[PDB]
């Protein structure tokens, strides 16, 4: 059914497009929106 | 007389040592803990 | 507070002494089960 967001905002510091660092993070849940619509794709919006 | 006394408190006195040490010496008594809590965890994950 | 009361919390029954809290939950969560399903704090519907 419903589709479900987890996510945590971490200030961090790193080579800017490489190497996606160490360490240890638990993604908190923010909104829940109970939808019935099937998702076979998503597009990113830049 | 002497020499027994001393090698007798020399074998006491490292009884300490040897059971203080090794960190595995009363395996027999854990064991039986051990067990008890493993039986006493499985009843209860068995509830769910 | 403080007294064996019988509850019904959004559909789930039980019985248990409804005292405080003096916890750390996260905002997102409502139970607070321990080691098994049974349930040690149920958040407030109109409160929170
Ligand atoms: C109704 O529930 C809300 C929960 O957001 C609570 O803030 C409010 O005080 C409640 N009102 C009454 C009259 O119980």
């Amino acid at each position: 059914g419903y589709f479900k967001i987890y996510s945590k905002h971490t200030p961090i510091i790193v080579r800017e497009p490489e190497d996606l660092p160490q360490g240890f993070s638990a993604l908190e849940p923010l909104v829940d929106l109970p939808i019935g619509i099937n998702i076979t794709r998503f597009q990113t919006l830049l | 007389q002497k020499l027994i006394a001393n090698q007798f408190n020399s074998a006491i006195g490292k009884i300490q040592d040897s059971l203080s040490s090794t960190a595995s010496a009363l395996g027999k008594l854990q064991d039986v803990v051990n067990h008890n809590a493993q039986a006493l965890n499985t009843l209860v994950k068995q509830l769910s | 507070k403080n007294k064996c009361v019988n509850f019904n919390f959004n559909g789930l029954k039980g019985t248990g002494v409804l005292t405080e809290s003096n916890k750390k939950f996260l905002p997102f969560q409502q139970f607070g089960r321990d080691i098994a399903d049974t349930t040690d704090a149920v958040r407030d519907p109109q409160t929170l």
